[PDB]
């Protein structure tokens, strides 16, 4: 046993372009219901008109 | 369920290899006489032989039973027309070479896969010898595995024509053998010699040992003298019969030299192309356990 | 633009239909270099096949 579980980009690897970390929004994004590829383009589509 | 005594299935009357002709049935050794020769200068030399590959084909798994036997005569002395038999259900064989396995063989000459009822067979313990020397005869035409189809002939006629004053010292000289005859001849020899049970003879060649195998060689060195000739003939480049006033000779062109196609035509047994492959490999495969 | 209703919805359906009433066999395929069917024979000892 080992008790596993998942990593993060947003934690290594931060740069303070190309990667958004402020812990401010990582609490924003640690809110929203599992998006897919058609969630977010429908994300990108609704903010159009 | 049979079992030998040493003496072998051979030293039975159940089984025995005779040929008919005479007007009456005769026993091989009666028959032989008869087998006149003489002299055209073209030395025949025993050469060496050379080991068999201990590699033994795999029975692809096969329901319901083949008769092993049949094929093994059906192709050596197989006297109907025999197309090709390279393919086919030949190595079923070696399911019977492994330690405990079930499978069975029995008499008249089958191959059961779980022995059934009122089936007598061959004692299971000395068919296991004869499968690791003659299962190794599914891979007759396998490409890199098949034998010579010309040096082993060189041993045939210093066989079944050779005084033993010539095999003593290796070399012979090419022979021309007639005998005297009746109609059909050489194809009544034929549709004879090939039911015979080939089985009870080879199994005891692969068991029987040193103080009854020398006993054994000494009255079965004529059983092979026969099924040697015919399978001569079905080589030979000429069957041309010789006439004097009433009688009728049947010489034989060159007997232990090996051409590629039979003098006989119509006359004698033939073979195929894919045949001499398997002769090859028979003869080879038998010579060094008889030898 | 698949994988997200190919590995969620229809991976339930496997999930579920592994082990229903009447399937019995094992099918199972994760090791291509060493698996066989160990198939079975109804035979008996008075000659059947």
């Amino acid at each position: 046993r080992y008790h596993e579980s998942v990593l993060e980009i947003a934690d290594i690897f931060d740069q303070a372009d190309f990667i958004q970390t402020s812990d401010a929004v990582r609490q924003l994004r640690a809110l929203m219901p599992t998006l897919s590829t058609s969630q977010i383009r429908h994300a990108i589509e609704r903010i159009a008109q | 369920m049979l079992q030998q005594p040493t003496g072998g299935y051979t030293t039975l009357e159940q089984f025995a290899f005779t040929i008919r002709n005479d007007g009456t049935n005769a026993t091989p050794t009666q028959f032989l006489q008869l087998l006149s020769y003489e002299a055209t200068e073209n030395e025949l030399v025993k050469k060496t032989i050379p080991t068999p590959e201990t590699h033994l084909p795999s029975a692809r798994n096969v329901p319901g039973n083949v008769y092993i036997e049949d094929a093994i005569t059906q192709a050596l002395f197989g006297i109907s027309a025999q197309n090709v038999n390279a393919h086919g259900y030949f190595s079923r064989l070696s399911a019977l070479a492994l330690p405990n396995t079930s499978a069975r063989l029995g008499l008249d000459g089958v191959i059961y896969n779980s022995e059934t009822i009122n089936i007598p067979f061959y004692d299971p313990a000395a068919v296991a010898n004869f499968a690791a020397t003659y299962a190794k005869l599914g891979n007759a035409s396998t490409p890199r595995y098949r034998a010579d189809m010309i040096d082993i002939y060189a041993h045939v006629g210093l066989e079944l024509a050779g005084t033993d004053a010539e095999r003593a010292a290796g070399v012979m000289p090419v022979k021309r053998a007639k005998f005297d005859s009746w109609e059909g001849s050489l194809i009544s020899l034929s549709r004879d010699v090939v039911n015979w049970k080939i089985l009870a003879f080879l199994i005891d060649l692969c068991s029987l040992e040193g103080e009854a195998l020398r006993a054994f060689k000494t009255r079965n060195r004529d059983v092979f003298r026969m099924m040697l000739f015919i399978m001569s003939t079905a080589v030979a480049a000429n069957v041309v019969n010789r006439k004097v006033t009433k009688r009728v000779d049947r010489v034989l062109e060159y007997i232990g030299v090996n051409s590629m196609r039979t003098a006989g035509r119509t006359a004698t047994i033939t073979y195929d192309l894919s045949r001499h492959e398997f002769a090859a490999k028979f003869l080879q495969l038998t010579f060094t356990r008889w030898n | 633009n698949i994988a997200v209703a190919h590995t969620d919805h229809l991976s339930v359906v496997y999930a579920t239909m592994s082990n229903f009433m009447l399937n019995f066999t094992n099918n199972f395929s994760g090791n291509h270099a060493t698996f066989k069917p160990d198939q079975y024979v109804i035979t008996s000892p008075e000659g059947s096949y």
